[PDB]
């Protein structure tokens, strides 16, 4: 892709004591047009994956495919795809790292940023981060393009440093998570009131919550706001 | 005599539905000198014999490593084995590179069939005249495989193949009860594999320089056993 044309905003997530959570709003932007509401983001693979993706919508559909392809081709003479020779979070990473830095270096990128969450085999949290350059690093809360910028610093007050990880509780990190995206909502022009979110839990599994909505919102005061300086009614 | 005349290439079958290339490539196999494979639950162990040209030259190799969890023994064509497990190598190294994964032992025995079942329906070329045992530990635990110039892969707890091979073949069926639960105890199990292919010599004793040894298990990377390595097993 030279140039994107219908795109998904910020992807954000965390780590916290016992898993990883992932959300991302249901919208397709055209430019300043927005113009597809139920747009779905988050991609689990397997129960133990969740791949969430920003960016050219078409670029993330080609994606999709190819993660349901590898689902398919681990299973082929696997007699324990479903068990210790499943996907693990960390070969999903490694393919889309591999093949993001393959197409940028063919001047043909996917024009994409990319998270992918979920829990390794041993119960560790995986949560790491590739885009259409293929740049990758990890980090106890990772957010992609607008979400960088605002959803970062509040998710950071929660996990700031590693040791805050096991201090952290499904609860705590969601709520966290939920007010980010009220956040981007109220500042990000290419947001969406609606969104997904996801929870991989080393012992629940995956919990996948479609059609949130961004409530409690704080508009009140805007009565109170007339003219821009001297304006008096 | 009839034979003769349906076994010119691997491309004909003869009037019984045989592919007689395929079964003249079973036989380059006793041209080589025994080696042996078996396991337990937590290790997987090769012992080879090698041979020296004269009392002037070196032996040849028989073992080889193909990844940290992963290595093979062979007998027959050498050149065969060479190609075969540099083809092994590419796919564990492909396998870590592209999905930071270690090649499964038992998808390294489906890829080495696949690639050796073409050479046996090709007119140009021949089946790959060479036998593989094949170790490793994966995620599923501890594996031996054979492999067969056909291309099929079998999943064994023992085997022997090469020259007199049957009295170390009959030897770890008959152990099979003991050394398939010599677990934690990795010298334990490379005794009852040296002792196997004891059973194989004619006229011939282990010795430093003939005998080669490899292992890999939990905790244990793909490790190669020569000369002085071994006496504590002679």
């Amino acid at each position: 892709t030279q140039q994107p044309i219908v795109t998904g905003t910020s992807v954000i997530s965390m780590k916290y004591d016992n898993g990883v959570i992932i959300a991302a709003d249901n919208l397709g932007s055209y430019g300043s047009l927005l113009r597809f509401n139920g747009v779905e983001r988050l991609i689990p693979v397997g129960d133990n994956t969740v791949v969430g993706i920003s960016g050219d919508i078409s670029d993330m559909q080609h994606i999709e495919r190819l993660l349901k392809d590898l689902v398919t081709e681990n299973a082929y003479d696997n007699p324990l795809a479903d068990a210790e020779e499943a996907l693990e979070p960390s070969y999903i990473f490694e393919y889309l790292a591999t093949v993001m830095y393959q197409r940028r270096s063919k001047m043909n990128p996917l024009w994409n940023a990319i998270i992918v969450a979920g829990v390794q085999s041993n119960g560790d949290q995986f949560l790491r981060y590739v885009n259409l350059l293929g740049v990758t690093y990890s980090s106890p809360t990772l957010a992609t393009g607008f979400g960088a910028h605002m959803a970062n610093p509040l998710l950071r007050k929660v996990v700031d440093r590693e040791s805050d990880i096991p201090k952290t509780t499904v609860q705590v990190a969601e709520e966290a998570i939920v007010n980010a995206m009220r956040v981007l909502y109220y500042r990000d022009a290419r947001s969406s009131r609606n969104f997904s979110l996801a929870i991989i839990d080393k012992n629940t599994g995956l919990t996948f919550k479609k059609n949130l909505q961004v409530e409690n919102m704080k508009w009140d005061f805007a009565k109170d706001i007339k003219g821009y300086g001297t304006q008096k009614i | 005599m009839f034979r003769n005349n349906y076994d010119g290439d691997t491309v004909t079958f003869s009037p019984t539905g045989r592919l007689f290339q395929v079964e003249y490539a079973l036989e380059a196999i006793k041209q080589g000198s025994v080696t042996v494979g078996l396991r337990s639950n937590t290790h997987a162990v090769l012992v080879a014999l090698k041979r020296n040209a004269d009392e002037l030259s070196s032996y040849q190799k028989k073992i080889i490593k193909c990844d940290e969890h992963m290595g093979l023994s062979l007998a027959g064509l050498a050149p065969d084995a060479r190609v075969l497990s540099n083809y092994l190598r590419q796919q564990c190294n492909y396998s870590s590179l592209v999905f930071n994964r270690k090649l499964a032992v038992e998808r390294a025995g489906h890829l080495l069939c696949d690639k050796a079942q073409k050479n046996t329906q090709s007119y140009g070329g021949r089946p790959y005249g060479v036998g593989l045992l094949i170790i490793g530990y994966d995620k599923s635990g501890a594996h031996l495989l054979e492999f067969q110039p056909s291309g099929n892969v079998t999943e064994l707890y023992g085997t022997a193949i090469g020259a007199r091979s049957q009295g170390a073949k009959t030897y770890l069926e008959r152990t099979l009860d003991t050394f398939i639960k010599i677990d934690g105890n990795p010298d334990e199990l490379i005794k009852a594999g040296v002792e196997a292919i004891s059973q194989s010599l004619r006229d011939e004793s282990l010795t430093v320089d003939n005998l080669s040894i490899a292992i890999v298990g939990k905790d244990t990377p793909f490790t190669i056993y020569d000369g002085e390595a071994v006496a504590k097993y002679i």
